[PDB]
């Protein structure tokens, strides 16, 4: 899993040197953005929720047909998973958050989500749309460093979905 | 061959070498006696500074020689 | 490699002498805009993928043979290098913002370039421009961010600009 | 061992057990003191899952120690097949080379050099690709980069032991299986000085490289047949480094990175360090 | 196998038909610990049709506690044990019980036929 | 590979909760350490090759033997593979300690280290003994160091303790 | 040459992947750390000649005998170049604190380090002292994180001496 | 490789003999049944993508869990990896149904595979479980075609049965 | 077997040396903890029944799959196997505390579960979740009795704390 911390000893290991004042300072940079960083968490983790049954709703708004029968949107089942789904989505970016590095996105949602979504007809474009959704409604609970990191991350997968 | 950008993703200064090939260097996958390419006798490489000896050792043990040593840039 | 600190070392290097206080107060400075020079990348790297598709768009809406049959970016195959290859010269551009120096983006990317395009058939003044309409977007995003403290970056902003055209350049 | 019968005559799942004997275990039944024959140091049972439980305490409350256990299924079931290895097959990259030649050699690389493991789409390197099928980078350039590239060292050396690492090379690199002690102890003390990047260039640059393979051929399992300067346990290693087809360096499996050659097989091919 | 009849067999006649191939069988290979090879002896019809059948539940223990191991039994609470063993559980983990004893491998224990150490 | 911050999240991950503000607590306080932390490595870094030539002097005063004909740091060739082991340890040790986390050492440094050590005849005891021999000097120069400011780091001593003892073990 | 500003582009780069966030982390540990490095190399800098005079003298209380005729440290030509060698570390290592990072001090001193010193038979053992002398000086003149970073670099050569 | 002719031929090399009039009968029959035999494969190549996508739908369905944080097709990487897998095996079938042999099948594919199911601690029942829902749907396809001659070929359905249960059995 | 005392023991006698003073000092303050230690121990044993019960319960409302069919702990046999194991685990642990060693558990216990647990296809992830929910609740007892004198445990507590993780670790 990639974070700040396990990349420079990652790269030090490689060469077979000790770890010295150039990867040190580097970590310290990590620690430091860390407070900003978990700030931004517990405000996600707290309205996860109403920021999801908000997405959800969205993806409908912006593309109605889906609700109409013989559509992925229609039936319960497949609103329940969509939920699921994007509670997931949060879930990690949290994670990432407080782990300082992309890893766990990296390696629950993005790695095989082409083909994932390929084989299961899932429309990259209707993630987005919960995602930027989300963003907008991030864009008011927080502000500051805080809310530039929240962005940070839920961008990133914006341009790993697309 | 011609650098489409530095070859090499460690950096270093690079040093385009051209050598005339033995059947050795690059022997063919073939019955008999191996041929070393029609095209190309002589095959011309990008090195980093710090591969530059190797590469030139392992070029003169084989039969083929330097044709010419340039800067890559 | 090399970067606008790392850089300056090696000219004092040469001279054989340490920095002169003047020369660390290049660096000083250097060091305040950072948090501004961050972000620039930051705003980038967060866009990415539509700095290219936009620019794609337009440049395929201006060259319309490129995508017809005899054209470079037909068929599909080509156009995905040509998408592939737009999107090097950005990462790479980003890289050298970052740093604070060309070099690194004049080295592993533009060097050769140039012969490659000529080589296949590429028409590199089409490059090129592919090029600056990606520089445009990118400056749009880079200059109109959300969430940011309010401040001047124009410094950045041209520092940016260079990059690119020095890019445009070396290919065209 | 080979294990004789899958299932018991009540139905049940036989077990192999491995431990080291102790002398309360088995003693000969002479004067003096209990002693284990020694042919037995290692010594393996074959039991039912019912009293697989009762045998294993007993086994470590004595002072022997569980070496390992395996399903009989597992166990006694045929050394891999060598179809596909006993001729590897061989790609060559030509000089002009059409789109779909290329595309052979990107694909046969990917395999050999990360061995079956599988590598997603965004794992895969779009840059090094492109150089190949421009000109500009020999195939045995591209088997560098591979090598030099993360996806590599976070699989095969950030995971298992510079032991484990060296033999995984050799496999990849070349087919053949390490021969001798003396091959890991270079690699190591090459990788302490030089670095992971000199090590993986020696492998590359080696002569044995070149003289099979060497430029435009993507490497094939030169192990399973027979090889110059090769010790005959070099081909039963190769064995043990190369299960069946479907079978991979997995960094992912339980314990995922250990030693298919274990060190004492080295040893018996050479010593002298 | 001669001696492993005789010690946990009665000393009883045994006949060629009797005898079990099978078991015979494997420890020219291995794969059968002789200890191992005594329980599939026993775990045969032949044993617990003739030797179990006839002779009474505490007969054949005596006799297994016999045949299995030199002594005959200290105390009758021991025996009882084996007698809760009867219905507790199924008589193949009864006598499995006794060659699983720990005398029974403290002395004789691997690769070694029984013997009336009494 | 991991470390002390991906470990929770992959725990929360397998409950498939987000982190309990609890956890959170675990991970808030580990980082107002860091400062300590870091330091604490700083300072292994910077005596390394101390610690190292100690450890041997005393591992050799003690078991005359490894340096005699027939033992095995004789000759010359073997007693640098084992001045080598040695520091590899050690390296990874560190490793572990920034990263907050036993794993790296495991999995890169220690795993099958017996079975080699084994295979090759190394007496695994004196390993062990070295390894040990190592640790209190290395302690020794993380708790007494110059410069910084004074508090306590006991916390950390004893975590660097533990790596040096799951090496200790698991070679032995 | 290794910074931590280099390094974080060179692991982007050979993933083939943009900056994002996890490598901005570790570059603003880089510059916030700066302005520290910045002070102890401006101090440096401004006391060289006093601390390389230091430096060589001690060298040669600790050593007697190089000042006999016959000896290294025997004629002024030596004494010279002794001086010129420990200004050079000395330059170097205010180098480095400035690049943040050993990059400079790697390409410059240690890289084939030993084998100059082997033709020319110089002693490890003198540079260490004149380090370490040093080092104890600058004890004085720095304080703090400023301080720290300062030891540091002139250790890592200790080790890359010895 | 092998395959049906060149099998029935190894046999009668090894008893040194030349081939049966008996074997060839089996042989020229085998010839006669060709064109069915190909449609056959036709079909599944056909409808591949839609076999798999089919097959694991059903698999989910059942076994939950599998997508479930915790469960072996969690996360997306692995999911991805399962599906290849599915396609894998398939991919294998069809060119045994070809050949008219399982060893292609059980050579390339089938061996080392449980092992390997077991070391991830995938669970082999699942895979099987999979192989068969896959089986039906294949069967589906090869026995109700569009636009083909009609006529019987239980006799290649069956064959092609049997193959998945090599499969599923040699896994499980 | 081994435990604390004869532990120190066996290293003073490679030395080759009577117990050093300070060592001496180790085991006689150990010896004062004692009657702390002691209750530590019955306070497991007393609950035990409970401990587990309780354990599963809560490992069962989180991993239902275990108990369904297919699952692991499915069905009655398996199941029975699975409280057993938890139980003989927990055994081990009290053992160890009271020696004031891992030892003994490490043995007999911990030494070769792992791989049976694979060979099965038990999911060592679950076990060692299991390991822990019992850890907690152990806990839960030991520190909060009954007619104790009032004192504190934590030394105890925790050394408790690392028994169960050795556990959990080396099964998974
Ligand atoms: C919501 C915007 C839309 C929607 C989605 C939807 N998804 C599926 C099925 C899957 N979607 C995913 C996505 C994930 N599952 C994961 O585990 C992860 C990583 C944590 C992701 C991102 C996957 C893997 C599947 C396939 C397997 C599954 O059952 O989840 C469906 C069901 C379609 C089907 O069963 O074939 C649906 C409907 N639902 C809507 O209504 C929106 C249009
Ligand atoms: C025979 C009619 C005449 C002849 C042939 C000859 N060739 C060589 C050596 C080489 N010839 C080739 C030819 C090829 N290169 C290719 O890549 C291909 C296929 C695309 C061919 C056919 C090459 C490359 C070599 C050099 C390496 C080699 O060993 O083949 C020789 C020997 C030269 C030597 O000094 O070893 C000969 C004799 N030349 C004559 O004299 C005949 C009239
Ligand atoms: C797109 C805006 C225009 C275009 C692109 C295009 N490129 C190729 C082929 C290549 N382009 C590259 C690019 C690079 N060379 C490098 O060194 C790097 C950085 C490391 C890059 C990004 C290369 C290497 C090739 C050749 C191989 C490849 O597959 O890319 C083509 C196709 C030419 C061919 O016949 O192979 C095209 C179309 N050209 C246009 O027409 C657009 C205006
Ligand atoms: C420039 C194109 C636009 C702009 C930038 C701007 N940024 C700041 C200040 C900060 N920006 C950051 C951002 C980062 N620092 C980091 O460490 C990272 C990587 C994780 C990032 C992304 C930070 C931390 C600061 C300091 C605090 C703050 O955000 O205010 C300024 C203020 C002046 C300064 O130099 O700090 C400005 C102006 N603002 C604009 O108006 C432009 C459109
Ligand atoms: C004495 C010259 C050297 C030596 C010997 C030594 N051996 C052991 C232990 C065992 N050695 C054997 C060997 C045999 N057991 C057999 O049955 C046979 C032949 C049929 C042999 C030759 C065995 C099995 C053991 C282990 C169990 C046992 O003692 O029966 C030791 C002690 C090891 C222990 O911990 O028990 C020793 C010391 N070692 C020396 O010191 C000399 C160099
Ligand atoms: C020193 C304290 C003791 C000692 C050590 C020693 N080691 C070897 C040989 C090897 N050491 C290793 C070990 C490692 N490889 C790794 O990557 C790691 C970390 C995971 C280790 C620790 C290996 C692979 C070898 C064998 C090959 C080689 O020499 O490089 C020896 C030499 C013995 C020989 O003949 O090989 C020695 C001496 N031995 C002592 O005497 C000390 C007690
Ligand atoms: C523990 C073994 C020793 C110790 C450490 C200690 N450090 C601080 C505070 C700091 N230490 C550092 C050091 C670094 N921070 C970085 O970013 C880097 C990498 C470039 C290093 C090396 C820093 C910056 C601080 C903050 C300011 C300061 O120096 O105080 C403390 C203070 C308490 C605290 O940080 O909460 C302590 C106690 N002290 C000991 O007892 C040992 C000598
Ligand atoms: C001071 C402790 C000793 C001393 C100095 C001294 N140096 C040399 C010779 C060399 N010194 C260096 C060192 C450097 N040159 C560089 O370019 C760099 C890197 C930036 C360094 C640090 C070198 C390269 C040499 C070798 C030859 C040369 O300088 O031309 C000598 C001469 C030794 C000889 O045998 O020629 C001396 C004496 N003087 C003393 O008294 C101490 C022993
Ligand atoms: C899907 C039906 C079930 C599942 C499968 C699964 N497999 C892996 C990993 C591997 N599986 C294989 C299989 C093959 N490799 C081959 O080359 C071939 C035949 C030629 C096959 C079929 C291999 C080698 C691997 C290792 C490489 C890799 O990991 O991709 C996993 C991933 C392991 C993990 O835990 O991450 C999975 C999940 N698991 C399920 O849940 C399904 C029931
Ligand atoms: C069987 C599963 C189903 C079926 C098949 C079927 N096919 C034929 C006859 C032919 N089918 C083909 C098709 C091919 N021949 C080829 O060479 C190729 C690949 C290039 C294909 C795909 C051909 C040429 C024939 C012969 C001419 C014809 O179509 O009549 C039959 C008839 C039996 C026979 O030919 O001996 C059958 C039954 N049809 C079914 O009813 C099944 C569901
Ligand atoms: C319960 C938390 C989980 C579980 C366990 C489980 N275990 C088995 C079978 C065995 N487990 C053991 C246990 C031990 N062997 C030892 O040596 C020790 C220490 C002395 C222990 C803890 C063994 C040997 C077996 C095999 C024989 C036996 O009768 O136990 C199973 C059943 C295996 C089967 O295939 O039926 C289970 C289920 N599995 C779960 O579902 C839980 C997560
Ligand atoms: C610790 C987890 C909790 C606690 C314990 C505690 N116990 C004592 C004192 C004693 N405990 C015992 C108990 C035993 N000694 C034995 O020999 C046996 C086996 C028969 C037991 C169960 C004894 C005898 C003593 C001494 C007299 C007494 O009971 O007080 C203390 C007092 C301090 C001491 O070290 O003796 C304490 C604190 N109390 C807590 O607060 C914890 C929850």
């Amino acid at each position: 899993m990639k974070t700040v911390i396990t990349e420079v000893i990652a790269s030090a290991d490689s060469q077979g040197r000790f770890l010295n004042n150039t990867e040190l300072q580097a970590a310290n940079g990590r620690f430091q953005r860390a407070t900003a960083s978990m700030e931004a968490a517990r405000a996600l983790t707290s309205n996860a929720d109403s920021l999801v049954k908000g997405a959800v709703q969205e993806v409908y708004n912006k593309f109605p047909y889906l609700t109409q029968p013989g559509q992925m949107g229609y039936g319960d089942t497949n609103q329940a998973k969509c939920a699921r789904d994007i509670s997931h989505y949060l879930r990690f970016i949290t994670y990432s958050l407080v782990a300082g590095g992309t890893g766990p996105l990296d390696d629950y949602i993005v790695a095989g989500l082409r083909e994932v979504n390929r084989t299961f007809n899932l429309s990259p474009s209707w993630y987005i749309e919960a995602l930027k959704h989300i963003k907008g409604k991030v864009g008011s609970q927080l502000s500051g460093q805080p809310l530039t990191e929240a962005n940070a991350y839920i961008d990133y997968c914006i341009n790993a979905l697309s | 061959s011609v650098l489409t950008g530095d070859n090499q993703q460690r950096g270093s200064k690079l040093f385009k070498i051209t050598i005339a090939l033995s059947p050795t260097l690059a022997h063919h996958p073939w019955p008999g006696l191996d041929t070393h390419e029609p095209s190309q006798s002589s095959y011309s490489t990008i090195v980093s500074l710090e591969r530059l000896l190797p590469e030139m050792t392992r070029i003169k043990r084989n039969g083929g020689r330097i044709l010419e040593i340039t800067e890559g840039e | 490699m090399q970067d606008a600190f790392t850089k300056a070392i090696v000219a004092a290097d040469l001279r054989g002498s340490f920095l002169s206080e003047q020369e660390l107060n290049q660096l000083t400075n250097l060091v305040k805009e950072s948090n501004k020079r961050l972000d620039a990348v930051n705003a980038i790297t967060g866009n990415a993928a539509e700095i290219i598709s936009d620019a794609a768009h337009k440049l395929f809406a201006e060259q319309t043979d490129l995508i017809r049959p005899g054209g470079n970016a037909y068929p599909n195959r080509r156009m995905a290098a040509c998408l592939r290859d737009m999107e090097i010269i950005l990462r790479y551009v980003s890289y050298a913002l970052l740093a604070g120096d060309a070099s690194v983006l004049e080295d592993r990317c533009l060097n050769g370039l140039k012969e490659t395009y000529v080589a296949l058939g590429t028409p590199t003044r089409s490059v090129a421009r592919a090029v600056q309409l990606m520089k445009e977007t990118a400056i749009g995003y880079v200059n109109s961010p959300s969430g940011v403290t309010r401040g001047d970056c124009s410094a950045l902003v041209n520092e940016a600009a260079t990059y690119f055209d020095k890019a445009a350049a070396s290919i065209a | 061992m080979n294990v004789l019968t899958t299932s018991s005559q009540r139905g049940g799942k036989l077990f192999k057990v491995t431990m080291t004997l102790s002398p309360a275990l088995s003693h000969h039944p002479w004067p003096s003191l209990d002693t284990y024959e020694p042919s037995q140091n290692s010594y393996s049972v074959v039991v039912p899952l019912d009293r697989l439980l009762a045998e294993m305490t007993y086994i470590k409350n004595k002072g022997g120690r569980v070496l390992d256990i395996s399903p009989a299924d597992l166990e006694a079931l045929g050394p891999p097949d060598i179809s596909s290895v006993a001729i590897p097959l061989k790609v060559e990259l030509w000089a002009k080379a059409d789109v779909s030649d290329v595309q052979a050699a990107i694909v046969a690389a990917y395999k050999q050099i990360f061995g079956n493991t599988y590598v997603l789409e965004s794992e895969r390197l779009t840059s090094a690709e492109s150089l190949l099928r421009n000109g500009s980078i020999s195939v045995r350039e591209f088997v560098r980069l591979l090598a030099k590239s993360e996806l590599y060292k976070e699989r095969f050396f950030f995971c298992t032991s510079n032991n484990r690492f060296t033999e995984l090379n050799f496999k990849h690199f070349l087919g053949r299986a390490p021969y001798n002690q003396s091959e890991i102890a270079a690699h190591l003390d090459r990788y302490q000085t030089f670095g992971y990047d000199a090590e993986i260039d020696s492998y590359i640059d080696s002569d044995e490289y070149i003289q099979a393979f060497g430029e435009n051929v993507v490497p094939y399992y030169r192990g399973f047949k027979s090889q110059s300067g090769q010790t005959v346990e070099s081909f039963n290693r190769m064995f043990k480094l190369y299960r069946g087809d479907a079978g991979s360096d997995t960094n992912l499996n339980l314990q995922g990175q250990k030693r298919r050659v274990d060190p004492k097989n080295l040893l018996r091919s050479g010593r002298g360090i | 196998i001669r001696a492993a009849y005789k010690q946990l067999f009665g000393n009883t006649y045994i006949l060629e038909s009797e005898r079990v191939i099978q078991a015979e069988s494997l420890l020219r290979n291995g794969s059968i610990s002789v200890r191992e090879f005594i329980r599939i002896l026993a775990k045969s019809d032949l044993y617990k049709e003739r030797f179990f059948r006839c002779t009474s539940n505490n007969r054949f223990i005596e006799l297994n506690l016999k045949h299995l191991l030199g002594r005959a039994p200290y105390n009758q609470g021991e025996i009882a044990e084996h007698l809760d063993r009867y219905c507790q559980s199924g008589y193949d983990a009864e006598i499995d019980s006794y060659i699983d004893s720990d005398e029974y491998r403290r002395v004789f224990g691997e690769n070694t036929v029984p013997y009336f150490r009494g």
